[PDB]
Parts: structure tokens; C-alpha cells; sequence
């Protein structure tokens, strides 16, 4: 049981970075900000996609 | 536990064989399933039968919840006689769309 | 030469107050705008008004256009006759040309033409037809050095539009019709 | 064959026989048209 | 009172039509099979209204 | 207005939810519309669940709360669906959304502390 | 020019006089309801047979096919050629054809009538040589395999490339291409040749009427954008909305109400083209259904009217016909209907006229007042016009009324126009 928890764990941060990823990918006017621990991440300017 | 599903499934319901096999081998997923023999998949044509297979979907998984969970009926089929007009004229519309040059 | 003054305020949620000033401020009228959750900003047009001002008392007129300017680029434009006497109204028409963040309302003097215009991007200003209250299209195209528009200013008389935006230029055009 | 010489039929045949241009000027109406303006830079 | 305040009293009577726009004509197309001609006409109609 | 959602907000809290849900969707952290609220919940991500309670007939969202009640997430209506479009960021009325779960976000104690108002009026 | 194409030239001319024997297998294997195997075996005699026969239940069902049973099917037009006889009686035979098609352009949904233009088709080369009268009647149709047939047979007039790229497809065309092609415009120009001609012949019915005012109404559609482009499509639809008022059909001119209320609302226009307009859809006013029909029409051609002067009486003549077709009774019962579709304007010039002109239905013009809802300029000025008349006309106990109703409602607008003239 143990493992299986963990490797559920690893398996829901993958794809979680890997949509952040997607989004990325996807539309809009983005924003890349290096957070204070030195941790990327990115915004989107106030807009409402058509 | 059929209205409890979204509408994507109710969509791809049936081929979940071909589907789950794409899923653990990285092809394209199917996209009819059961919902083939529904009338009007019956005369769209092609990639029109995916895209009204799509709509008339998602209409089925608001059809098939209120008359499933409406505590007060008209049994009369008003909410799923009004979609089918809503996916007649999508459709009838992405039809007369003609892809080519004229 | 006897008027009254109505403050019409607007919390941001999208409740519109409505008092009154000769007698000392009471809430004359409250009501819900029709969805509009970050409004921002509120102007009324087509009588007399703080843009066209009046001359004399006996030009005063009573105004007929309200717009409510909302934070996603949405306008919402509503008929005083009704939204008055309802007092949970409708809104009339639904404008959402623009698509950044609403900055100016502002109408001509005769309130046919609802000038609204954005403030997070260039070219982002449009004209709209009363009461049609469809957005005009043929102006303005991408030839059109408007720049970042803050300020939209008719003028009451001779039929100008002024528009200033933030390069720090502003710019003429003259209306016909006018 | 020809010589030219009660509500009649031929009214609308005549008048667009004779008009030039349809969508109207002269008038100056006081009201805007939609969708066109008539806008000059300066 | 004023020419100009007849003007805006003309302007204010004035009431909105509903324009038409390139593609508000196909249900006709849609259903033109066996229907009256005089429901064509109330379909073209409250299609303006 | 709707005597079928229990759960209703008012203006004061209707506030709070539909600022969290801007920034939440200006980070793209938020999923919108009923169908894909119904597969958050099902994924088990879904943070919580707004609903929209002028939304005709009510029972095509009326389902969800269903799987709410099972898998122990909140969910709150809202009394107006073009206020929650425009406030999640779309053209469209919205009849219901679902904020998701990144604990790497700007706005995790707004999130908390607005899942402890709807877990208050829940309860 | 190239040699290759001066060749070109001479076969589109030369594309029927069957040279030699592959040639002829090839234009007489071209036919409408047999596969080409066998449509290359049979032969005249077979082919005359039958179609007489198909001319003789024809004629049963419609009497007056008659007389192309007389010529177009004789044992002579078994023998005759096209292709060799000269051009007056070419243009005769043409002539003839054309009849034959406006005629079966009605009852396409037939197999005998699909025998007849076979045997017409495979032996006059119609499919060739009136290619533009054919497609012209028989194109409403076409979501059917007859004109699956006849487009994928016939060598398409440069008018119809929408068609050109359809030939032989699997789906009938769109009525999205079919609105390409009639917003080209010298196209509307043949069709209009062609309404005229159908008219005129007074055979015309519901579907092509249909069919056809439903495309003027998405052509001045797709054209909306660019007035210029109407302010030269004005003559074409307008000469034939006046040519459908022409006839006796109350299908033509409802047909042709519907055009116009639809022009009329995408253009602004002069006050005398549509004070003509309503003219003469009156002075054809017939039926009943036309009746109802014209008064919507005539309501919102007013209504969408604007400039100067909007509510002006209207003139003499005019308004002497309009009160002979709809006199006051009508004009209530339409009123005080529960649709309420806008007429204000039309009212005021209506009550304008009265007063101006007849001086006696003063009951009436109040009780419409008291029926409708207007706008305040032209509340002032049916006062100032009944100002007028209470100063000219001797004084009655209805103007009276009129200005107690006015002060019942509104007399403050009264004393307005009393200050601007009067005590």
C-alpha cells in the first residue's frame, strides 16, 4: 500500500507540471516571474479570451 | 449512475476498448462508441458525424439528466425535443458549409 | 426653473445606488445590475450632463441612456424609462467589442453615439449606434494611430471627437452628421 | 411599334427610370445611420 | 422652448429597429419544403423582429 | 430565488467567491463549465465547486452535488450565471466551475479561507 | 491568339454535329435516366415510344400539353435533325423548347415528365444547346437526384461555375453556394429575364417563388456590407418586385411584399420611391391574404422611413385609394390586433391625411389615438394640425373632444403649441 501512495504522489506531480506545460502551450499574453525561493512561474494579463 | 457521468463519456461510451488501448499505447482516441446508430450521427457524413456525435452528446447528457433527476416532470420531452432542434440546425448548418473552393 | 440632482453611485459587486441632493442625501433607489461583477466605471448620456453641460436652467434636460463599463470589457446599456420603473430592470443591450479592461465612458451630446473605449492595449476604442445599440464597423481599423486612449472627449457644439491617449498626443476627428 | 402619346402599376418602373441615387441625401435628417460613419481626421 | 429641444424631443421619440445582418437567413433555406407562402412572409417577419 | 439549491450565497460572500475565482482563472488554475466540474470531481482535484443557481433547468447542474456529497468537497451556488462568466473569463454564461488544487499558487490562504466560509454555511 | 485555342472556339461550336461514330456513341450515350451502356444501345424508336406515352399521361393530369404533343412529338420529330436546318428554324425550335420548359419546369416531381425531357434531351441535344432556360427552371430543385442528373449530363454556361465544381458530386449543392451564385449579379440579371418571361406566362407556383425570393433576400444579405453594391442592385430587384405586383396571384405579390419590406430595411431610401412603392402594391391589391399582407408592409416601410418630415400627409390620390381598400374598419381591426407590430408613423400621416382631407372620421382618428401609443413630436404636430382646423373649419364637438382627450392626457404639450401659436 505504501508504495502505491507514494507512486500516486510522484504520478500527480508529473502531471500537474506537465499541464502547467500545456497551459503554457496554449493562449493568451503570459507573464514568466521568477518567484523569491527562485521558483519560475507564469501570469496572465487581466483578459477575457473571445 | 447515466446522468451521474459527463458528457465526453456518454459520447465515447461504447468503444472503450479501442480507447483505453490508445490511452496505455499513446494513439488517438476513438470518438463514437455507442452513440453510432443514433439517427442523427445516421445522416451526417464523416467528420460531421464526429462533430454532431460531439454535440448531440453533450444535449444527451442534458436531456438524459433532467429527466432523470427532476423532481417534478411533464413527461412530454420538452427539454430533449427543443435540443434536437438545437443539433438539427448545428447541424444542418456544418453540412451546408462546403469545404471547397467555388 | 425647478430640477433636482441624482447622484447615481456604483459599488464595484454590481449594486447601483441612487440618491438624491436637493433634500439631503437619501437613497431614493437601489437596485442590482444584471450580472456584472467587476464594474468600474458608470456614465450617463443623452440629456444634459457633466460632458455636455447645459446653459441656462431652461436647458436642462432629463437624461434617457445609462451605461455600466465592467472590468472584463463589458458594457451594459439600459433605458432609464424602464430600468427606473422596475426597479430590478433588464439590461437594454450588451456590448463586448472591446476585450481588456473598460476605462472611459463617455456619449456624444445628443446621446446617439455611445463612445467607450478600453485602457490596457492600443487601438481599443469603438462608436456605438443608439438605439440600435449595435457597434459601429467601419472605424476604427488598424490604421488608426490611436495609441493607449485614458480620455474621450466630444465636444458639446461643433460635432469633435478628442481622443488622448497615453503617448502623450492627443488626436482630432471631425463628424460629419454634426 | 411604340407611341408614348385609379392607382396605375408603372409608379415604381418611372420613379427608378428617374432617380439616381437611392440611399438618400438631401435630407441631413438629424439622426445617424448605423454601421457607416462619416468621420474626417484632423 | 427650441428648435434645437424639438431636435432632441425628435431624436428621444425615435425608437430602435432591428438591423439585418449578412447571415440572418437560412432557417428559410432550412425550411422551405412544403410551407404556406403567407407563413414564409410571417417568418420573414419576426425574423426582422 | 431557486428552491432547489440549498445553498446560497449572498451578496456580501457572493463577492468574496466571484474575486477568488478572477484571480484564480488569471492564473488559469480554475475549470470551467459543469461537464468538466463533474470530471474534476471525479479526478479528485477539484478544489471546490461554484454553481449557478439561474441556470434553466436547474437539474443539469443539480447532478454534481451528488458527487460532492460523496467525495467530501465544498460547493456553493451563486445567484447570477453572466456574473460568473464574465467573472471567470469568457463570453459566455457559465453555469458552474471548479477551482483545482496547486499548492505552489499566490492565493492558497484566500482559497483556505474562503473554502472555511462555504464549509461554515455548508455545515 | 493561339492556334489551340481559335480550335477551342471551333469546338464549342461544332460540339453536336455528330462527325463520326464515336462521337455519336459519346453525345447520344449522354442521357438522363439510363446508365451509359444502355443509353448507347437503344434507340429512336424506343426512346419515341415511350416518351409519347409519357406525353399522353401528361396530358391527362395537365390538359395543356397538348399542342407539344402535336409538334415537339411527331413521327417527323423522330426524323428531323437540329444540326442541319437553318437559323429561323432554329430560333423557332428554341422558342418552342423554351415553352416546353417553363411549362414542365412545374411538375419535375414526375417519371413520366422525366421520360418526356429525356426523350427531348437525347434527341434535340437540350442538354447542350438551351443549357440556361433548363437549369434556369428546373434549379429550385436541387436536392434531387433529377438535378443530380441533369448537372452531372450538361456542359455548364460560365455562369455557374458554383455548379461547374458540383458536377457529378456525391451531396447536392448548398443553399450557402447556391447564394454565391445569385449574389453575382449578371446572374440576377437572366433571372430576372426569366421571372419576367415566367410571369408573363402566368404559369409560376410556391416552390420556385419560394425558392427564388428567399435568394434575392440573402443576396441584399450577404451584400449589406457595401452600400455602394446595393446602391446599384436597387433597379434589378426592385423592376422585378414591380413585375411580380403585376400579376393576379396573390402569391406574387406577397412574394413581392416580402422582397420589399426586406430591401427596404437594409437601405435607407427616398420617400418617393417608397410612397410609389406602397402606391402601387395597393393599386394591385386583390385578395385578402394580400390585404393583411400589404398593411404589414406598408406600416414598416413607413416606420423604417426617416428624414425630414417623416410624418407629412400623405397625397391626395394616394390617400383617396388607400381609404378605398382599407377603409376605417380594417384599420382598427389591425390596430387593436394583439401582435402590435410599431405603425405610429404610418398612423400619424394616416390621421394627417384624414384631417387635412376628409374632416369627419374625427371619432375614428380618436379612437385610434385611444387605441395606439405615439411619440411626443408627432403628438405635437396632429395638435398644431388640428389647431389649424379648429381655427379654419367651424368649430365641432368632436375637435373639442380631440382637445379634451389631449388635456386629459398631456394638455401641457398643448399649452406648448397654444404659446407657441394662440392665446
Amino acid at each position: 500500500v505504501k508504495q502505491h501512495l507514494q507512486r500516486e504522489t510522484q504520478l500527480k506531480q508529473v502531471q500537474q507540471r506537465m499541464d502547467a506545460q500545456r497551459e503554457l502551450l496554449k493562449k493568451g499574453s503570459k507573464k514568466k516571474i521568477v518567484d523569491s525561493s527562485g521558483k519560475i512561474s507564469f501570469k496572465w494579463k487581466k483578459q477575457r479570451k473571445r | 449512475s447515466l446522468a451521474k457521468s459527463p458528457a465526453s463519456t456518454i459520447q465515447i461510451l461504447g468503444a472503450e476498448k479501442a480507447l483505453f488501448r490508445a490511452l496505455k499505447t499513446k494513439h488517438d482516441t476513438p470518438k463514437y462508441g455507442l452513440l453510432y446508430h443514433a439517427s442523427l450521427v445516421g445522416q451526417a457524413t464523416g467528420k460531421n458525424k464526429g462533430k454532431i456525435a460531439r454535440v448531440l452528446a453533450a444535449k444527451a447528457a442534458v436531456s438524459l439528466r433532467y429527466d432523470a433527476l427532476a423532481e417534478d416532470r411533464d413527461d412530454s420531452g420538452d427539454i430533449g425535443l427543443e435540443s434536437r432542434a438545437k443539433v438539427e440546425n448545428r447541424l444542418s448548418q456544418l453540412e451546408g458549409r462546403d469545404l471547397r473552393t467555388t | 426653473g425647478k430640477f433636482r440632482t441624482i447622484l447615481i453611485a456604483v459599488n464595484a459587486y454590481g449594486e447601483v445606488w441612487e440618491f438624491d441632493l436637493n433634500k439631503n442625501g437619501h437613497v431614493i433607489r437601489r437596485w442590482k445590475d444584471q450580472g456584472g461583477v467587476g464594474i468600474t466605471k458608470i456614465q450617463v448620456g443623452g440629456g444634459t450632463t457633466t460632458t455636455c453641460p447645459a446653459l441656462q436652467i431652461s436647458k436642462i434636460k432629463q437624461n434617457r441612456w445609462l451605461a455600466v463599463g465592467s472590468e472584463s470589457g463589458f458594457v451594459n446599456l439600459y433605458d432609464r424609462n424602464n430600468a427606473m420603473t422596475s426597479s430590478t430592470p433588464t439590461p437594454v443591450a450588451a456590448l463586448d467589442q472591446l476585450t481588456t479592461t473598460i476605462s472611459n465612458l463617455q456619449f456624444s451630446p445628443d446621446g446617439q453615439i455611445l463612445c467607450m473605449a478600453s485602457r490596457a492595449v492600443k487601438d481599443a476604442l469603438r462608436l456605438v449606434h443608439l438605439p440600435s445599440c449595435s457597434v459601429f464597423s467601419n472605424w476604427p481599423t488598424s490604421g488608426t494611430p490611436l495609441g493607449k486612449v485614458t480620455s474621450v472627449a466630444f465636444s458639446p457644439s461643433g460635432g469633435l471627437l478628442a481622443v488622448g491617449n497615453e503617448q502623450g498626443k492627443v488626436r482630432l476627428w471631425k463628424l460629419n452628421h454634426y | 411599334d411604340e407611341s408614348d402619346s385609379n392607382g396605375d402599376i408603372n409608379a415604381l418602373t418611372k420613379i427608378l427610370s428617374t432617380t439616381y441615387n437611392y440611399k438618400d441625401t438631401l435630407s441631413n435628417s438629424k439622426l445617424l445611420p448605423p454601421k457607416k460613419l462619416d468621420i474626417v481626421r484632423l | 422652448e427650441d428648435e434645437e429641444d424639438i431636435a432632441l424631443e425628435f431624436i428621444n421619440g425615435e425608437k430602435k429597429d432591428k438591423l439585418v445582418n449578412m447571415n440572418s437567413f437560412t432557417s428559410m433555406f432550412d425550411n422551405i419544403q412544403n410551407v404556406q407562402m403567407d407563413t414564409f412572409f410571417d417568418r420573414v417577419m419576426k425574423v426582422l423582429t | 430565488p431557486n428552491p432547489k439549491a440549498f445553498p446560497l450565497a449572498d451578496a456580501a460572500l457572493t463577492q468574496q467567491i466571484l474575486d477568488v475565482v478572477q484571480q484564480a482563472a488569471n492564473l488559469r488554475q480554475l475549470k470551467k463549465g459543469a461537464n468538466e466540474a463533474t470530471k474534476t470531481l471525479n479526478r479528485g482535484i477539484s478544489e471546490f465547486i461554484i454553481m449557478a443557481a439561474d441556470c434553466e433547468p436547474i437539474e443539469i447542474l443539480l447532478h454534481l452535488p451528488l458527487l460532492c456529497e460523496d467525495k467530501n468537497v465544498p460547493y456553493v451556488f451563486v445567484p447570477s450565471r453572466v456574473a460568473l462568466g464574465r467573472a471567470c473569463g469568457v463570453s459566455r454564461p457559465v453555469i458552474a466551475a471548479s477551482i483545482t488544487t496547486n499548492d505552489a499558487s499566490a492565493i492558497k490562504t484566500q482559497i483556505y479561507a474562503v473554502k472555511d466560509k462555504i464549509e461554515t454555511l455548508l455545515i | 491568339s493561339s492556334l489551340s485555342d481559335q480550335l477551342a472556339q471551333v469546338a464549342s461550336n461544332n460540339a453536336t454535329v455528330a462527325l463520326d461514330r464515336k462521337r455519336r456513341q459519346k453525345l447520344h450515350s449522354a442521357s438522363l435516366i439510363y446508365n451509359s451502356k444502355t443509353a448507347a444501345t437503344q434507340d429512336y424508336d424506343f426512346i419515341f415510344e415511350n416518351a409519347s406515352k409519357a406525353l399522353e399521361e401528361l396530358s391527362q393530369i395537365e390538359p395543356k400539353f397538348a399542342i407539344f404533343s402535336r409538334t415537339l412529338f411527331s413521327e417527323s420529330s423522330i426524323s428531323l435533325d437540329r444540326n442541319v436546318q437553318t437559323k429561323e428554324e432554329i430560333k423557332d425550335l428554341d422558342n418552342a423548347i423554351n415553352a416546353y420548359l417553363l411549362l414542365a419546369s412545374s411538375k419535375w416531381y414526375l417519371a413520366p415528365t422525366l421520360h418526356a425531357t429525356e426523350w427531348l434531351v437525347r434527341r434535340f441535344q437540350i442538354h447542350v444547346k438551351n443549357t440556361e432556360m433548363l437549369l434556369l427552371s428546373t434549379l429550385n430543385y436541387y436536392q434531387t437526384p433529377v438535378f443530380k442528373r441533369i448537372l452531372s449530363i450538361i456542359k455548364l454556361p460560365p455562369l455557374f461555375n458554383c455548379l461547374s465544381n458540383f458536377v457529378r458530386s456525391e451531396k447536392p449543392p448548398t443553399a450557402l453556394t447556391m447564394i454565391k451564385l445569385f449574389n453575382d449579379m449578371d446572374f440576377l440579371k437572366l433571372y430576372t429575364s426569366y421571372l419576367d418571361q415566367c410571369i408573363k406566362h402566368n404559369a409560376t407556383y410556391t416552390n420556385q417563388l419560394l425558392f427564388t425570393t428567399c435568394c434575392f433576400i440573402n443576396v441584399v444579405a450577404f451584400n449589406s456590407n457595401n452600400d455602394e453594391k446595393l446602391n446599384q442592385l436597387v433597379p434589378i430587384l426592385l423592376e422585378i418586385s414591380a413585375k411580380l405586383l403585376a400579376s393576379k396571384s396573390k402569391d406574387c405579390q406577397i412574394a413581392a411584399h416580402t422582397i420589399l419590406v426586406v430591401f427596404a430595411t437594409a437601405l435607407p431610401l427616398k420617400k418617393t420611391i417608397i410612397l410609389a412603392a406602397m402606391e402601387t402594391i395597393l393599386s394591385n391589391l386583390d385578395a385578402k391574404e394580400a390585404k393583411h399582407s400589404a398593411l404589414l408592409t406598408i406600416c414598416k416601410l413607413f416606420q423604417t422611413l426617416k428624414g425630414q418630415g417623416n410624418v407629412d400627409q400623405l397625397p391626395s390620390k394616394i390617400f383617396k385609394l388607400f381609404d378605398s381598400k382599407f377603409d376605417t374598419v380594417s384599420i382598427l381591426t389591425f390596430l387593436d390586433k394583439e401582435d402590435k407590430p410599431v405603425c405610429d408613423k404610418f398612423i400619424t400621416s394616416y390621421t394627417r391625411s384624414i384631417a387635412r382631407y376628409d374632416r369627419s372620421k374625427l371619432n375614428i382618428i380618436l379612437s385610434l389615438l385611444k387605441k395606439i401609443r405615439l411619440e411626443r413630436y408627432e403628438v405635437r404636430l396632429i395638435i398644431t394640425d388640428l389647431i389649424y382646423l379648429s381655427e379654419i373649419l367651424e368649430d365641432k364637438s368632436q375637435l373639442v373632444e380631440l382637445f379634451e382627450y389631449f388635456i386629459s392626457i398631456n394638455e401641457d404639450l398643448v399649452l406648448k403649441c397654444l404659446k407657441s401659436l394662440g392665446l
